[PDB]
Parts: structure tokens; sequence; C-alpha cells
């Protein structure tokens, strides 16, 4: 029985300008079990209609999954992936970035 | 779905029986069955890869190329070879089935002396059974005559503790006319007793 | 297409 | 050792009758299938069921259920108990895993007959050898005829004193139709048990030819003035003599 | 070049909660091109890829029933193994599958592979040359001497030699276009004032298929890993894929500093220096 905590990455699809529809993703990866809960972030609210990947696995055995959802960046709003899992005692938020 | 030819075959005791199936589809797993009269198909052989597989020793069988086709063959044949047998095919976790092929083994008979013997009944009147007996494998037995006459087919019987093994045909009728010297007359009998 | 030569533990 | 019980092994009964045919099976978890048999057609797969409440169907479902509350158990109910459903219909088994062999078991004889009144029991008579074969051949044929009966669920055995034999009878595969014209047609079936003349010469020699029919049960319905042509055993027999 | 098709099975169960969940997945390479997920309406094996799409309903028939199929060995495994490990019943437990083959450039068989965990961890492989296996403990060793008495390594390398190659062809051809091409990465780098004192440099490589790629940072022409940071591979969710790779190193000096890209969608490797 091994336990892996989550890496996770939030990024837009394509290189993000102001005023055009994107993809915005959070990328988990390197966990174990597939039990996880992710959600998607807009000025700190859950973002409703997002869609997730099939579950699969790497080499090591560990999982990955691809969450996202269209969206339209600006400078004003803030983007962020929250992520829970066992091995996390509270959850994880990661800001989007936009220079990442 | 399976087509297994010829639905059935004969062999001389002591010869080698080729036996096949054929499809449109691939399969990936062929399987061969025996089935044996009263009982269930019974697994011979299970062949995996496109190649030459042997597990009875007498069995071989073989997978197909192109995986549509399969063949059996058994060796030095022998009278308990005689049953059903059926291909099966595996795709999509699913097994297809041949609609049978059906061998009998004509026995070799050692020494025929050929005869009709008309049998009482034991414990009633005057009902009576002809039995066509000892006859050679390649003496055929007809039926049909007028509808008032029953003609069994030939079977052997192996009486195992004196290594002999005969051929018999039975025919009855009620009151007629009807005489064992007439009553397997529309079959072609050899120069035999009376 | 998915396999066919699998068994249990 | 295929761990497989078919049960019953024979039913005869009349259209509008549901059937249920079981399937036991000892080892755990297993695939299990329902199978038919028929003359132009080989096995033909019903329904199958890959766990405990989890089954799918065959190529020829229509007109069957199938039911696994356990994993030792697998019934075939007939449902729509038609005079089509006549077939000899086999349970197989098959180990959890993908693509495994099916093994089989020994079978279940149906008839589902549109009319009971056809329904007759084999008449049973042993023929005793010719004097003229004896003396011959130093060998003795007793022949043993099973007349009219309806529908062929016989099972036809030799005993010689007390015992059952294999030895030296040999008994029609196919039985032979007293009425090949006809469709409801009654059938009669021969066979032969060759001893030594010697043995059959001996007085204290006992010779019995069984005949085992299957027909009517219990709650089959029945209002003829003739005995009720149930599952029944019908014999002959003869003794040896000093000619 | 090199092509491979894959499958994924995961089984997990819920002590309570019905019946283990199952998601089964399959790859030509980096491209996803079926699913099956039991939670879901269908319980079938459903497209996940166009080129796919023009298969039959007795390929998509087959798919479903090999796919349940390996779910309930999964589920009986799962039992088996709460049983071998002595664990309880209330807690839940992961089994994990994959299996497959690789071809050449020729699309001549190449190497074939069926590996399976119990959580998270090797319980049992099929060796390379698909006669034998490995057993990492005793429990895994009472299910080496079962498969050796089923002869179970027999059908599995005909299906990883014979069938998986075929289909693989097949698929490989159907799916042309986007199957057998090599999207090169687009390249650029950032720079970043972490101190006055630090700096980071981070090399990008974007739209890139397959995802196999490789980020390496130089200095004055030899190669340094103890300052690196590298990113996992992320899917950019169009079907090709993104990387990063990062350096910390002394402000002033970043003309020291050379990123090296490889990719089989580069004819030459790449060089990248902040000028």
């Amino acid at each position: 029985m091994i336990q892996r905590t989550p890496k996770i990455q939030v990024y837009s699809r394509h290189p993000a300008e102001n005023g055009k529809s994107n993809f915005l993703n959070c990328y988990v990866s390197g966990f174990h079990p597939s039990d996880i809960e992710v959600d998607l972030l807009k000025n700190g609210e859950r973002i409703e209609k997002v869609e997730h990947s099939d579950l699969s696995f790497s080499k090591d055995w560990s999982f990955y999954l691809l969450y996202y959802t269209e969206f339209t960046p600006t400078e004003k709003d803030e983007y962020a992936c929250r992520v829970n899992h066992v091995t996390l005692s509270q959850p994880k938020i990661v800001k989007w970035d936009r220079d990442m | 779905q399976l087509n297994q030819s010829p639905q059935s075959m004969f062999i001389q005791e002591g010869e080698d029986v080729s036996m096949n199936c054929t499809s449109s589809s691939i399969f990936n797993t062929w399987l061969w069955y025996k089935q044996d009269p009263g009982e269930g198909p019974v697994l011979l052989i299970a062949l995996y890869k496109a190649g030459e597989l042997t597990s009875n020793g007498r069995l071989t069988a073989q997978f197909g190329i192109t995986r549509k086709d399969s063949f059996l063959n058994i060796s030095a044949s022998i009278p308990s070879d005689v049953g059903i047998y059926f291909c099966a095919g595996g795709t999509g976790n699913q097994f297809y089935f041949g609609t049978g092929t059906s061998l009998t083994v004509i026995p070799n008979i050692q020494n025929p002396d050929p005869a009709v013997y008309q049998l009482r009944d034991s414990k009633s009147s005057d009902k009576s059974v002809c039995l066509f007996t000892d006859f050679d494998s390649q003496t055929n037995v007809s039926q049909s005559k007028d509808s008032d006459v029953y003609i069994t087919d030939k079977c052997v019987l192996d009486m195992r503790s004196m290594d002999f093994k005969s051929n018999s045909a039975v025919a009855w009728s009620n009151k007629s006319d009807f005489a064992c010297a007439n009553a397997f007359n529309n079959s072609i009998i050899p120069e035999d007793t009376f | 297409a998915a396999g066919i030569g699998i068994l249990t533990v | 050792d295929a761990g497989i019980t078919q049960s019953p092994r024979h039913k005869v009964t009349e259209t509008g009758t549901p059937v249920t045919l079981r399937c036991h099976q000892t080892e755990n978890h297993r695939y299990m299938y329902w199978y038919r048999q028929d003359p132009g057609h080989g096995l033909r797969l019903i329904h199958y069921s890959y766990g405990v409440k989890d089954t799918d169907k065959g190529e020829v479902s229509d007109g069957y259920s199938v039911s696994r509350s356990k994993t030792e158990d697998f019934l075939l109910t007939l449902e729509s108990a038609t005079s089509s459903q006549t077939s000899v219909y086999f349970c197989a088994i098959s180990e959890v895993g993908v693509g495994q062999p099916q093994h089989f078991g020994d079978g279940t004889r149906l008839s589902i007959l549109e009319d009971l009144n056809k329904v007759f029991p084999p008449e049973v008579a042993v023929f005793e050898p010719s004097e003229a074969e004896i003396s011959h051949t130093q060998k003795a044929t007793l022949v043993c005829l099973a007349t009219g009966f309806y529908p062929d669920h016989v099972e036809l055995s030799w005993w010689v004193n007390g015992k059952e034999v294999h030895s030296g009878v040999c008994t029609d595969p196919q039985p032979l139709k007293e009425q090949p014209a006809l469709n409801d047609s009654r059938y009669a079936l021969s066979s032969r048990l060759r001893v030594s003349a010697t043995f059959w010469q001996d007085p204290r020699n006992h010779f019995r030819c069984q005949v085992q029919f299957y027909g009517l049960s219990e709650n089959d319905e029945w209002t003829q003035d003739r005995a009720k042509p149930v599952t029944q055993i019908v014999s002959a027999e003869a003794w040896g003599r000093a000619d | 070049g090199s092509h491979s098709m894959r499958y994924f099975f995961t089984s997990v169960s819920r002590p309570g909660r019905g019946e283990p969940r199952f998601i089964a997945v399959g790859y030509v390479d980096d491209t996803q091109f079926v699913r099956f997920d039991s939670d879901a309406a269908s319980q079938r094996m459903e497209p996940r890829a166009p080129w796919i799409e023009q298969e039959g309903p007795e390929y998509w028939d087959g798919e479903t029933r090999k796919v349940k199929a390996h779910s309930q060995t999964h589920r009986v495994d799962l039992g088996t193994l709460r049983g071998y490990y002595n664990q309880s019943e209330a807690g839940s437990h992961t089994v994990q599958r994959m299996y497959g083959c690789d071809v050449g450039s020729d699309w001549r068989f190449l190497r074939g592979y069926h590996q399976y965990a119990y959580d998270g961890k090797d319980y049992i492989a099929l060796k390379e040359d698909l006669r034998s296996w490995t057993a990492a403990d005793m429990a895994a060793q009472t299910t080496k001497h079962k498969w050796e008495a089923a002869h179970v390594a027999e059908q599995l390398r005909a299906y990883l030699e014979g069938t998986c190659v075929e289909w693989l062809r097949r698929y490989l051809e159907n799916g042309k276009e986007t199957l057998q091409r090599t999207d090169a990465p687009k390249t650029h780098m950032t720079h970043h004032a972490v101190s006055d004192h630090e700096a980071t440099l981070r090399c990008w490589a974007l739209s890139f298929y397959p995802a196999e790629i490789t980020l390496t940072w130089q200095r004055d022409g030899e190669d340094q890993t103890q300052d690196t940071e590298l990113v996992e591979t992320r899917p950019a969710g169009d079907g090709t894929f993104q990387k990063w790779a990062a350096v910390v190193v002394p402000s002033g000096q970043e003309q020291r500093y050379t990123c090296h890209v490889q990719h089989e969608g580069l004819p030459k490797p790449l060089t990248l220096r902040w000028e």
C-alpha cells in the first residue's frame, strides 16, 4: 500500500492573450490512490461545466488526470485549481500564473 | 458462425482421419471437442498460436495462418474414436461452434461366416425375430421393403473376453407371410447360411 | 483490440 | 472431473408448462453458459453469465430467461414453453478470465409436446438364441426389443445375474420409426447381447433387458383410460436352457 | 518511427458503496482511442478517437465483452488479494494491469509486455522473452504457480506477437494523419529575477507530439543537473504536449547557460541561450 502526493500544474492550452477564448487546464499527476477531488476556480469560486480525461497511469503505477474547461482570460480575473487527496491534510490551491 | 464439413464421415479401423472447419471471420483461439452419445462435448485440444500442437499423442491439430481455418488429425484409428466432433472458434471472448462432424469407424471383421437366424420369443407365443449376423463390414443393410417390416441398421458388438467382434442386424413383422429367407433379400447378402 | 489471454490471480 | 451437474437429465412436458433447467457447479467463481444443440445447427448460445446477478444473452435467447442468484447455480427457465424448444440443452463452465475454454455438462434431453395423448411407454420383449447359431458358431445372441414408445427418451441396459454388462452388447444408436410417414410416430429400438453357447447353456444364468423410459411426472395432467405413461422401467427376462 | 499500442486497466474497491470502480483505456502511442468506465451509463467500450468510429458493431460488441471480462477478473482479484495479505474488508484497494506491444519503423514486432500491480506496487509481470513470470513476494508466487499450470504465458505471447501488432498496424494506417505525425516543439526562453544575486532561466517546449522529449541544461559545454528542475510533460488538450526545464543561476552569468532540446521532430537538436 503506497501513497503518492499529486503534482499539480495550472496552465492554458494556447498562449494567452486577453479577450480570446482558450482552455484552462489543471493537470494532476504522480498520485496514488486514484480517488481525488479537483475543482477549477474563477475568482475563488467553483466553475461548474468542467470536464476530465479518463483515468490512466504511468510506468511507476501512479495516476494522471487532466481537468479542463473553455474560458476567456482578462487582466482582472484570477484562476485556480483546488485539489484534495488523502496525502494532503488540507486542500491545495495552485493559482494560474500567467507566465507558467 | 462456423461451417463444419462434412456432416458424417467414415473410416476403416487402423487408418488416418482428417477433419476441418471454415469461416469468413477471424478467430484467435481454436478448440476441438468430441461428443460421445448421451454425454456432452469433451475438450480435446486448445489452439492459440498459428502452428502445430499435440495434447493426446494420437491427436494433432493446427490453427490456420489466415485464422479462418483449422484441422484435426487422428492417427492409428480405433473403434472408440466414434463420436461427434466439433470445432469452436474464439473471438470477442465468445466461442462459436461448428455444426458437427459425425465419425463412425467401420470395424475389421476377422473371420466372417454370415448367416440368418430365427430367434423365438422367450416368454410368449409365436412372436419372432430374424437376426442377420457375422457378415463382413462391406455388407450394407436396407430397410424400406413393404411398410409392415421393420429392419434395423447394422451394429458391432465386441465380446471383450473372447477378442471377437461381430456385426448384426434385426428384422421382425406380424400375421404375414414373413420368414427369415425373405427378410433381408432386398439387401445384398453374400453366399451365406440359412 | 484488447487481450484474450487473461486469468485470475 | 468437470464439477458440473445438470438437473434434470430428461424432461417430458406439454406446451404451456414453464420448465426450469438447473446447472450446478462447485468451484466458486466461474463464467457459466447455456447452450442448445439441434441436428442442423450445432451448439447455439442461449444465455451466459460472468458472475452473480450478471447475465447476458447469446444468439438464441428469444423465449428463454436465466438466473444467477448465486455462484453455484445458473438456472435456465423455458419461458415460452413451446414445441420448437424441444432440444438437448447443455450447461458449460469457464474459468474467470478472458478467452478460457469452456467445459460442458452431460446434457438435458427436453421434449415439449403439443399433445400428451401421443405419449407411450415401451413394450419390452427378449428373444432367445437360435439352436442353429449355437451349433454353427458356439455362440448365442439374445435380442431385446422395445416397441411402441413416444418420445425417445429411453435407456436400454442388459443385466446378467443381477449385474449390468457392457461387453457383448450393441444397441441401435438411432431408434426406428414404426410409421415413417407419420410426424408423431411411435418408436422401436433393438439391442443384442451375445454370450458363449456354454454360458447360455448354463441354466443358473439369468438374463434381463431393462428399458428405462422417461415420461410424465406428478403434476402432468391425465384423463385417458390407459395407465398414465409415467417415467418407468419396463423389463423382459430369460433363463439359460440345457439346449 | 517506432509505434506502440497499450491498454491500461484500473480497478478500485469501495466496500459498502457497491461493486469496484473499473476504468479501461486504450492508447496508440500518446493518443487515447477507446475507453470503458463502469460508472457511466452505456456499459460499453466507447470511442475516443475519430479514426476508430468507423469500426463496425462486431468490433464494439467484442471489445465490450472482453473489457467486461477484464472487469470480472479484477473483481475476483481484489477479493483474492485482500485474503492473501489478510487485509480488512472495510478498506479500499487497487488493482492495475497494463499490457501491449511495440513495433519498429517497418512495423514488424519489436517488444511485448504485461505488468500487474496491487496497491501501486508490482505484483507479477511477464518477463521479456514472453515465456515466464517475475513474482515479487509469497502471495505472487501462488499466482505464478497457478498461471504456469494454466499455461497463461502461451496465450498472452500469441496475443502480443500476433493480434496486438496486426491491430496496431491497422490503426496506424486508419489514423495516418494524426498517428504518424511528428510535431516539433516551439521553443522559447524566459527570465525571472529571484534576488539581485540569483536568477531563473526557464526553457519552454510547446505544441509537440509525441510526448517523448529531452530537456537538458549545459554550462560552458559541460552539462549539469545540480540546480535543474524538470516538470512532467503535460497535455495541452489538443493532442499536443508541453514541458519546461529550469535552472537557478548567479545573475550576470546567464550567458554561460544553454538549453538543449531533443525530440524526433527535430532534424538537428536545438540550442537555446539567453542573449
